[PDB]
RNA sequence: GGUGACCACGGGUGACGGGGAAUCAGGGUUCGAUUCCGGAGAGGGAGCCUGAGAAACGGCUACCACAUCCAAGGAAGGCAGCAGGCGCGCAAAUUACCCACUCCCGACCCGGGGAGGUAGUGACGAAAAAUAACAAUACAGGACUCUUUCGAGGCCCUGUAAUUGGAAUGAGUCCACUUUAAAUCCUUCCGCGAGGAUCCAUUGGAGGGCAAGUCUGGUGCCAGCAGCCGCGGUAAUUCCAGCUCCAAU
């Protein structure tokens, strides 16, 4: 049984969106500075009960 | 127990020869049956005509249809389901087309849900459902 | 049939238990700590010292005052102190396997041009060594991860060819000059 | 000015008739040399004219500073048109080769088999 | 008479044999049609000449099996040499240039060599390795010093931005040279060639195994997801989207 007329009816009727544009981001050897730099030397702060690094606030 | 003696280099190896008989994962790899019954011949992927388009209904727990593809492969003439992959996909191949199909990672088992599928299509009309569904390639013509 | 080379050989191995998050947390220090240019140049220098001490270890397992370990060791001793990792005549093998990363890197080109000045901030070093600024002894180096034999470490140094160190100043400064020659005046 | 030319591994040849060293051209920022300037400055050198001189080789490494590489001295030109290789000689306006072009020839000389003996139909050629 | 469960004899192989390969705590396990050695076959067999040397296929003799031209009497066919095409196929290069290197045959220093080398194609695969750096600001901070703290001196820092700023370089392009055989390619260098809106890094993921958001839209047991565990039935950490992050890069 069943009706194959429903492929394709969320990626269909999803309202799309612009991918905007900002920062071309930095590559290569400088990406893993600013890595190591934005989570080891830098902030270290006083810690608020472990970090959350894609978390929110 | 084992036989452990020194003059003893035989009974020991046809003693660990036979009862590979008895492993299961040599035993589809060092008979024939597999090369026989697959499909697939031995073979990674495989090209085949899309004959109809058939929607598969998944095992109880989850409910849904699969939206699959009867193929027939070229060098056989064997028949098959092949469960086309991503949302909106079987919506893009059409009957009598030429697919591309490779396995699903089990290598023989039906993958969770998709009851008796082992195959999965990639290509339509040397095209690829990854460039399809992501806009880049569009439907040859 | 044909002439050819073949043997070539990976200069490295993967890690097997893949995202531990401990291992990553190691192996980023590294690469900032010494500004290294991605992740499998580590495992580069982890492939590479893992040689070592199994070659040290290997060894190890053979009886003293036997031709092979006498001769092998000194050899690969040499082979360490020529660049600088094992001191003085440390030079007696079981000492190469108390022994760790961190050295392999502070040898290589890149650190020694900062650990001598040169530069001005780890990353420097390594645009530097790459923009054909620096030297050894008289061969212009493009390459960041060449290890420095211990004797060539008095000749690294600014190269004749460039514009720090003498000779055409390089076209931006060339250009902007000739905006106040051309373009101003 | 800045060249220097300085040579290393001479070997007097008696039996090709031949002086032969590598070539060790140092250089600054200045780039390369032909071989034609190397030829007139190895000629004073070892006094012998430019013309008894044959320069091949020549290969550069990082930073420009130096280029090494092979050239070679015969006592009469009526030698080196001779021990010689042709390529070395055709490299400046002394002697050249045919242009028939390899495929021409082949073609050629698979006929002429086909044709018997009659010379005329031979020279019939292509 | 000879051989046999110390397994013969029979059958099979996705079997040309070695030298090795990737795997690998030690021991194995599978692969080795793969350039080096050894064997075999030139559609298939058989027989043949000729030859020291061949049962020789870039010989021929039939037959079988294939197939070309035809004036219908007859004639010429062998890529498992190199190129190329067709078919098969998941699955693989140019009717390229040349004897300059290594070597070989000749009567021979002199010709020829698709043996061979050189280009082209070429994410089969391996090595190196750009995709930015730095000063001053504006700040955003945090170890000395100073301050009860708030504040400040500042040797330390680092975050984003203004790019404020010039310096440095290569990817390109292209004078010139080398190369080579002639190139090409590489190495050398004159001359031009970086302010992002550029000279623009992607592929999978983001519940767990497993590194990474009960961030925000939409659907609502559908579509769909999910190697396994699973999610989806009206706030989905699970679908389709957006933004953020992670891994390698
Ligand atoms: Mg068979
Ligand atoms: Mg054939
Ligand atoms: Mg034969
Ligand atoms: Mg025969
Ligand atoms: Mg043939
Ligand atoms: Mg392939
Ligand atoms: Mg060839
Ligand atoms: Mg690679
Ligand atoms: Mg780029
Ligand atoms: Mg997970």
């Amino acid at each position: 049984h069943g009706s194959l007329a429903r492929a394709g009816k969320v990626r269909g009727q999803t309202p799309k969106v612009a991918k905007q544009e900002k920062k071309k981001k930095k590559t290569g050897r400088a990406k893993r500075r600013m890595q190591y730099n934005r989570r080891f030397v830098n902030v270290v702060p006083t810690f608020g009960k472990k970090k959350g690094p894609n978390a929110n606030s | 127990g084992k036989c452990r003696g020194l003059r003893t280099a035989r009974k020991l190896r046809s003693h660990r020869r036979d009862h590979k008989w008895h492993d299961k994962q040599y035993k589809k790899a060092h008979l024939g049956t597999a090369l026989k019954a697959n499909p697939f011949g031995g073979a990674s992927h495989a090209k085949g005509i899309v004959l109809e388009k058939v929607g598969v209904e998944a095992k109880q727990p989850n409910s849904a249809i699969r939206k699959c593809v009867r193929v027939q492969l070229i060098k056989n003439g064997k028949k098959i389901t092949a469960f086309v992959p991503n949302d909106g996909c079987l919506n893009f191949i059409e009957e009598n087309d030429e697919v591309l199909v490779a396995g699903f990672g089990r290598k023989g088992h039906a993958v969770g849900d998709i009851p008796g599928v082992r195959f999965k299509v990639v290509k339509v009309a040397n095209v690829s459902l990854l460039a399809l569904y992501k806009g880049k390639k569009e439907r040859p013509r | 049939p044909v002439a050819r080379s073949w043997v070539c050989r990976k200069t490295y191995v993967t890690p097997r238990r893949p995202f531990e998050k401990s291992r990553l947390d190691q192996e980023l220090k590294l690469i900032g700590e010494y500004g290294l240019r991605n992740k499998r140049e580590v495992w580069r220098v982890k492939f590479t010292l893992a040689k070592i001490r199994k070659a040290a270890r290997e060894l190890l397992t053979l009886d003293e005052k036997d031709p092979r370990r006498l001769f092998e060791g000194n050899a690969l001793l040499r082979r360490l102190v020529r660049i600088g990792v094992l001191d003085e005549g440390k030079m007696k093998l079981d000492y190469i396997l108390g022994l760790k990363i961190e050295d392999f890197l502070e040898r290589r080109l890149q650190t020694q041009v900062f650990k001598l000045g040169l530069a001005k901030s780890i990353h420097h070093a390594r645009v530097l060594i790459r923009q054909r600024h620096i030297r050894v002894r008289k061969q212009v180096v493009n390459i960041p991860s060449f290890i420095v034999r211990l004797d060539s470490q008095k000749h690294i140094d600014f190269s004749l060819r460039s514009p720090y160190g003498g000779g055409r100043p390089g076209r931006v400064k060339r250009k902007n000059a000739k905006k106040g020659q051309g373009g101003a005046g | 000015d800045t060249v220097t030319i300085r040579t290393r591994k001479f070997m007097t040849n008696r039996l090709l008739q031949r002086k032969q060293m590598v070539i060790d051209v140092l250089h600054p920022g200045k780039a390369t040399v032909p071989k034609t300037e190397i030829r007139e400055k190895l000629a004073k050198m070892y006094k012998t004219t430019p013309d008894v001189i044959f320069v091949f080789g020549f290969r550069t490494h990082f930073g420009g500073g130096k280029t090494t590489g092979f050239g070679m001295i015969y006592d009469s030109l009526d030698y080196a048109k001779k021990n010689e290789p042709k390529h070395r000689l055709a490299r400046h306006g002394l002697y050249e080769k045919k242009k028939t072009s390899r495929k021409q020839r082949k073609e050629r000389k698979n006929r002429m088999k086909k044709v018997r003996g009659t010379a005329k139909a031979n020279v019939g050629a292509g």
